[PDB]
RNA sequence: CGCGCCGCGGCGAGCCCGAGGGCCCCGCGGCGGAGCGAGCGCGAGACGCCCCGGGCCCGCCGCGCCCCUGCGGGCGUGC
RNA sequence: GCCCGCCGCGGUGCUGACGCGCAGAUCGCUCGUCGGAGCCGGGCAUGGGGGCGAAAGACUCAUCGAACCGCCUGGUAGCUGGUUGCCUCCGAAAUGUCUCCCAGGACAGCCGCCGCCCGCAGUUGCGGCCCGUAGAGCGCUGGCCGGCGG
RNA sequence: GUGGGCCCCUCCUGGUAAGCAGGACGGGCGAGGCGGGACGAUCCGGACGCCGGGCCAGGGUGCGCCGCCGGGGCCGGAACGGCGUCGGCCG
RNA sequence: CGCGAGGGCCGCACCCGGCGCUGGCGCGACGUGAUUUCUGCCCAGUGCCAGACCGUCACCGUGAAGCGAUCCGCCGAAGCCCUGGUAAACGGCGGGAGUAAUGACUCUCUUAAGGUAGCCAAAUGCCUCGUCGGGCAAUUUCCGACGGCAUGAAUGGAC
RNA sequence: AAGACCCUUUUGAGCUUGACUCCAGCCCGGGCCUGUGGGGCGGGGCCGCCCCGCUCACCCGGUCGCGCGGGGACCCGCCCGGGCGGGGAGUUCGGCUGGGGCGGCGCGCCUGCUACACCGGACCGCAGGCGUCCCACGGCGGGCUCAGCGAGGACCCUCCCGCGGAGCAGAAGGGCACAAGCCCGCCCGACCCGCGCCCCCCGUGCCGGCGCGGGCCGCGAAAGCGGGGCCUACCGAUCCUUCGCCGCCCCGGCCGCGGGCGCGGAGGUGGCAGAAAAGUUACCACAGGGAUAACUGGCUUGUGGCCGCCGAGCGCCCGCAGCGACGCGGCUUUUUGAUCCUUCGAUGUCGGCUCUUCCUACCGUCCGCGCGCACCGGCGCGGAAGCGUCGGAUUGUUCACCCGUUCAAGGGAUCGUGAGCUGGGUUUAGA
RNA sequence: AGCGGCCGCCACCA
């Protein structure tokens, strides 16, 4: 989010921000696989084991 | 509509490529061989070094 | 942005330029949407006409 | 809107009025070997995507309904164009 | 280089230094001569200094009537 | 990855000098840092829609929101500039219709030239038909002040 | 070739209006020399080969600056004010 | 957040390569940004994921017809559809009327949920030089308070 | 320095994405590569699936081939098929317009008015309408007369007069009475084949209408009338597809399928004489444009500002000391608009500081008059531009607001003044 | 326009 969009996909824009979902699917192509790839869920809750 | 990012640039190597100088070496356990497939070998533990 | 739209300011004095012309002489005479049974009458009675006829 | 289940109308077949049964007209489905749909398919083979213009900015709401009229003593085809409306119906009596 | 129109030269129901072969000699096409019809195909005389119009003839589309070798021939009517 | 401070490395303010310069980025004073993610030299590696980037679209030999060199290439322009002697005879348009048309065109008009052939008029008078404007008016469609008599 | 026009006189439409914008018959500048309107593309006359003489349109005739005298009177801009001066109408 | 090597992410025209002389205290992809104290509600939308084969959805294959070209049926992988999970994924987090000068109370329309703890005319407040207190002879600046055109919780909140 | 702002051009480029049209890559299925055996399920009367041994193809390890393994007919590779796919590629992103944009749609048609009595005549002029609706709401014949007013009749009926004051689908204008309206009867001219004219107009097309020659019909005793619904609006090329008549061709022949062709309708282009099409640029552009905005100047003066006329009232009385409502007439260019004449191969664009000169619509001082002028102090008018109109707190501020003093008018000069400065604001690139 | 039951999924030269 620091960069420019022509270096990143997360770049651009008047405030930093990422703009859509950060889960991406596991068959996007390269250059497309950034941030969180095929992810079974997210957020940081307690209760595992 | 964009150039190369990162992640595609380390694939390639050149900057992204291992600092493998004065490393000592691939580290494994030792060949199994008729010997030791038959009984057992000894050895002599010569140093304990940093890699 | 804007240009006018129309005028008729000199267009009877380039009328007027060469004359008023008028339609050729036999004009008034076509034939062209007469009533085709008079056509027809007119036809037979001269092509039956020994003073008129021109067959061979 | 409501049209007659039945007509008397001239025939070309016979030359005369006889008595026609209605129905709709509607257009039937492509053939393969049709000589345009042919130069289509075979303009359309290969790299290069789409070769002809593809309609889109539509307009009319209504369509001209056509009725079928055939002749009841010898089996003659005629069409009847409608003007532009939104339902139809043929009465139903024969 | 191609297309249209105009002028002039030669010859004219004809015209023509293709290529080629022996500033001279010989030299095919082609275009013009008949059109119309999608096509099967059928196929023009009757008049006129010239021009314009009228009339009639040929083809395409339709329709009376007669016949020989026949969905073929003849003769007519109409836009 | 402590503090003052020299060389070094950097580059804050004077919005100082200079700004036809000493100089296609320099000079003076002031200023940041100075044992560390510190500074310097040589060799080597990564090549153009590619590289490299503690990220400014920065840097890649004074060239970078896509280097440089030769060719394709005398690239296309309804757009701006220019377009070279004399006399004589004629002489416009800036309008209608259509156009991804509105700084452009095609057809028509207006003009030139080349012709060819054998009554007429941008006028008055006389005769016949047509029009619904100025004025006038309130019958028609609407609007509007009041006074008598039942 | 042209398909950006503009102005005047009369007649109009929108606008508080405009040297604003949009239409109409006729004329002009454009593409019209010369004189006059001090000065101006379009107003008033007159529209053009090179000269000599004459007549004169439009405007004018104290000096700059070509050209005059005689006669009869008087002595940018609104509503609204004036016993300034000269002339009238009604009582 | 992904991956136990027959793997994962990336290079690469092809052959062949980097991480890797590596092995989960590892490697790779992302966001936030020392400490202290905290991090509320929403799975309706979009995104991601796994569990079942309902509908749809290729070629191949196969049946019936046909002189044949061919026409019509059947069959049915992944995907979508269906069933669920997920917000330190993207993001979102309220109106009218009364009621002791207010409004603890109430009735009502309504959302996927109706902004919690905090903070503020703030480098975020239009109105606006907001109102009150401090300071000055005098202050559209400044500080302290009060409460939102359009404050607010890893878009990280407060200190 | 051929404006970098702004606009136009059928001139670009960087970036984005739910623009249009695609490509790598990856996922999935069958087939070939590809052996040698054993089994289960179902269907049709041989076919389709599924499973699991072995090793010999093919593939992976260890070892200096020093006394060894693991997978396996599956995987890979190749052919064809389907899905994901701004990671990447190419291209597009209407027009008119008192600048552009937001808005609107005189962009294809219709009525009345503008429009100045033949025809024609402009505007993002005025008041409006159209993309439909009806086998009857149509054709013909016959009969009838509508809206109503007045007068009558137990708690709809009758007469009389009745120029249309009703009705005739929907805007407006026009038209119509033994009808063009209403009711009844029968019908389908809301048909077929072939021509011409009118409107618009370049005398091209398209919608719409009108006049004919020939078939076949409807109603009517008959003369007649009829190609919809009284008239003026209600709609669509080439190429392609589809359907219907009668035929012709498939070029070495013949036959059957199939294909093509001549005529006519339908599927549609409303941006309506008819491309297949989304954004952003504060990183930027190119050719041009004063044909066109942002700043001076010019015309105008609504708005701002200033000055007159009248005299309902106020002023204890008393219209005019001082005031002055309801109205009416002017001036100025120090406000802001309106417009687009000059400037886009460039006229440095806010304020302050510094410095000079000008105006008078005069605030203090000077000279006169007036008062609801006793004095003091105020207020009103005429002449008058010589001198004076200041120091500070907050704000870039012009402005404003307060404190203080000898108590403190208003303006102009390219909104005076950047090769005089300053650079706080506005006004590129970072955040 | 195509299958199935207002709905799904699929398709597109005047
Ligand atoms: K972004
Ligand atoms: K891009
Ligand atoms: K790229
Ligand atoms: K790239
Ligand atoms: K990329
Ligand atoms: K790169
Ligand atoms: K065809
Ligand atoms: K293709
Ligand atoms: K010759
Ligand atoms: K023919
Ligand atoms: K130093
Ligand atoms: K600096
Ligand atoms: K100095
Ligand atoms: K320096
Ligand atoms: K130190
Ligand atoms: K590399
Ligand atoms: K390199
Ligand atoms: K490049
Ligand atoms: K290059
Ligand atoms: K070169
Ligand atoms: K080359
Ligand atoms: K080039
Ligand atoms: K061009
Ligand atoms: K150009
Ligand atoms: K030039
Ligand atoms: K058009
Ligand atoms: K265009
Ligand atoms: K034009
Ligand atoms: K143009
Ligand atoms: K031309
Ligand atoms: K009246
Ligand atoms: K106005
Ligand atoms: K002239
Ligand atoms: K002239
Ligand atoms: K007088
Ligand atoms: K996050
Ligand atoms: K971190
Ligand atoms: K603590
Ligand atoms: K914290
Ligand atoms: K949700
Ligand atoms: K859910
Ligand atoms: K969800
Ligand atoms: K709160
Ligand atoms: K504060
Ligand atoms: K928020
Ligand atoms: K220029
Ligand atoms: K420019
Ligand atoms: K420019
Ligand atoms: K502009
Ligand atoms: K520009
Ligand atoms: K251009
Ligand atoms: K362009
Ligand atoms: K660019
Ligand atoms: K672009
Ligand atoms: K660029
Ligand atoms: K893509
Ligand atoms: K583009
Ligand atoms: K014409
Ligand atoms: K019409
Ligand atoms: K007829
Ligand atoms: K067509
Ligand atoms: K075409
Ligand atoms: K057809
Ligand atoms: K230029
Ligand atoms: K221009
Ligand atoms: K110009
Ligand atoms: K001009
Ligand atoms: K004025
Ligand atoms: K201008
Ligand atoms: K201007
Ligand atoms: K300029
Ligand atoms: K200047
Ligand atoms: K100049
Ligand atoms: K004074
Ligand atoms: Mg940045
Ligand atoms: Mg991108
Ligand atoms: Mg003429
Ligand atoms: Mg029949
Ligand atoms: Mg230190
Ligand atoms: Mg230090
Ligand atoms: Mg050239
Ligand atoms: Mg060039
Ligand atoms: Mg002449
Ligand atoms: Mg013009
Ligand atoms: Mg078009
Ligand atoms: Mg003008
Ligand atoms: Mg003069
Ligand atoms: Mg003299
Ligand atoms: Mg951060
Ligand atoms: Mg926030
Ligand atoms: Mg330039
Ligand atoms: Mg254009
Ligand atoms: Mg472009
Ligand atoms: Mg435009
Ligand atoms: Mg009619
Ligand atoms: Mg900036
Ligand atoms: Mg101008
Ligand atoms: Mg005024
Ligand atoms: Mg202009
Ligand atoms: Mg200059
Ligand atoms: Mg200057
Ligand atoms: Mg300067």
């Amino acid at each position: 989010v620091a960069m420019n969009p022509v270096d990143h996909p997360h770049g651009g824009g008047n405030h930093q921000h990422i703009g859509v979902s950060s889960c991406v699917p596991r068959n996007a192509v390269p250059g497309q696989k950034v941030g969180l790839i095929a992810a079974r869920r997210t957020g940081c809750s307690g209760g595992k084991r | 509509m964009g150039r190369r990012i990162r992640v595609q640039r380390k694939g390639a190597g050149s900057v992204f490529r291992a600092h493998v100088a004065r490393r000592l070496g691939a580290a494994k356990l030792r060949a199994n061989d008729f010997a030791e497939r038959t009984g057992s070998v000894r050895g002599v533990v010569k140093a304990i070094l940093h890699d | 942005a804007k240009l006018k739209n129309h005028t008729s300011k000199n267009q009877n004095r380039k009328d007027h330029r060469n004359g008023i012309k008028k339609p050729k002489k036999s004009a008034y005479t076509s034939h062209k949407g007469m009533c085709p049974k008079y056509l027809r009458n007119l036809r037979r009675s001269r092509a039956n006409d020994p003073r008129q006829s021109l067959r061979p | 809107v409501t049209y007659p289940a039945e007509r008397r109308t001239f025939c070309k077949r016979e030359g005369k009025h006889t008595v026609h049964k209605a129905s709709l007209y509607k257009k039937g489905k492509d053939s393969l070997l049709a000589q345009g749909k042919r130069r289509y398919d075979r303009k359309q083979r290969g790299f290069g995507g789409q070769t002809k213009p593809i309609f889109r900015r539509k307009a009319k709401t209504t369509k001209k309904q056509v009725i079928r009229l055939t002749c009841s003593s010898c089996k003659c085809q005629t069409f009847q164009v409608l003007k532009r409306c939104h339902r139809l119906e043929i009465s139903r009596l024969g």
